[PDB]
């Protein structure tokens, strides 16, 4: 397997980093006020 | 290894160090949730 | 076409199609061929599987 | 602990920086044979310089949009090439590299927030992310593009630049929580 | 410009330096020896529109 064949699961991986990261960012915002 | 190649498992060893930091990183910033009974093992 | 109907040539054996105008003017033999008019394009090239191919 | 991790957190940033920085401009990336020499070149980043044949030591900037039957019309190999063309990922993680390095920096003056150094973690962190992405990107770029292929020394100053950033961003987290806890 | 071509070899390097661009509408026979002949960068799609015979 090339990694021109499953890349689709490595974007898929870091955008669910990315909007986890998010999602913590604004819970810690909210739960600041 | 010869089913995946070398590329992939380079990928592979830096999402898996991406993810463990990542992982870390959210359950062990937020100084709220944990400060009570410090609370979680991540 | 020409060639045989102005008496330049006395028979033909070749790719060549039959058609009602072409008949008339011509005597024909049967057919010793099938085919039909068929559509010629580039290979495009192989799309590798895309993204979301899991 | 030991109150002096900001130390090696600032050096792991100008480190992981000027490794990123190198690499996106030297020019050494792939070591494999082209037939614009074919022969053998050392092609890079951004522009192609062969090393082999009449020509030697001469370097020539690559397309990144050849001639492709209208293989450009898709979507997805349009938006890759053009991503791939642009590099604005490694960029991008070189970038957020130099801001979490300032906003370490910065916390040696305004000692008062901590926040600063929360953002320098996830800044890191994000950084490592963009350089996986670029890497991906590259590397699925040059496959759509069966020879023998290598990577150069750049590449694995990339990979370099990836771990340091993330070590960073785990020491800067560690410093918010030590912080916090003293600051009750 | 005028699509058409005075002969099929014209039509085969047309369609072969195209980028795609043109489509070549000939008959079944010569389609498929072109499509077996190197390097092979044409195909066939559809099916015959009509019958003929030779
Ligand atoms: N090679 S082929 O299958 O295309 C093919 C097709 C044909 C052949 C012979 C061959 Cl080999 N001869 C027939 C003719 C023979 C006799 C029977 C019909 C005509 C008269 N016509 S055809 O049906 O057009």
């Amino acid at each position: 397997l090339s990694l021109s064949n499953v890349a689709g699961v490595f974007y898929i991986l870091v955008g669910g980093l990315g909007l986890a990261m998010l999602v913590a960012l604004i819970e810690f915002c909210y739960k600041s006020r | 290894l010869d089913p995946l190649a070398y590329e992939i498992w380079m990928c592979i060893v830096f999402a898996y160090i991406g993810v463990s930091v990542v992982l870390f990183l959210v359950s062990r910033f937020s100084p709220y949730e944990w400060h009570s009974e410090e609370s979680n093992e991540f | 076409v020409g060639e045989l109907v102005y008496g330049k040539a006395d028979i033909a054996i070749a790719p060549l199609t039959i058609t009602l105008v072409r008949e008339e003017v011509i005597d024909f033999s049967k057919p010793f061929m099938s085919l039909g008019i068929s559509i010629m394009i580039k290979k495009p090239q192989k799309s590798k599987p895309g993204v979301f191919s899991f | 602990e030991k109150g002096v991790q900001v130390l090696l957190t600032t050096i792991g940033a100008f480190a992981a920086f000027g490794l990123m920085t190198i690499a996106i401009s030297t020019d050494y990336w792939l070591y494999t044979r082209a037939l614009i020499c074919g022969g053998l070149t050392h092609s890079g980043l951004w522009r192609i310089c062969c090393l082999e044949g009449l020509k030697r030591g001469v370097c020539v900037k690559i397309n990144h949009f050849p001639e492709d039957t209208d293989y450009d019309h898709d979507s997805a190999e349009y938006l890759l090439r053009v991503v791939r063309a642009s590099s604005i990922f490694p960029i991008l993680s070189a970038i957020l590299l130099l801001l979490g390095g300032v906003c370490v920096a910065a916390s040696r003056v305004y000692k008062s927030k901590r926040n600063i150094i929360l953002g320098a973690g996830i800044l890191f962190v994000a950084a490592g992310l963009s350089n996986i992405i670029g890497v991906i990107v590259y590397i699925s770029a040059n496959a759509g593009e069966k020879n023998h292929y290598s990577y150069g020394w750049s590449f694995y100053f990339g990979g370099l630049s990836f771990i340091l950033a993330e070590v960073i961003g785990v020491l800067a987290v560690n410093i918010y929580i030590e912080r916090s806890r003293e600051a009750h | 410009p005028s699509v058409f071509v005075r002969t099929t070899a014209e039509g085969v390097a047309r369609v072969r330096k195209s980028k795609g661009k043109y489509a070549y509408l000939l008959e079944s026979t010569m389609n498929e020896y072109i499509e077996q002949r190197k390097p092979c960068d044409t195909m066939k799609v559809g099916g015959n529109l009509d019958s003929k015979g030779y």
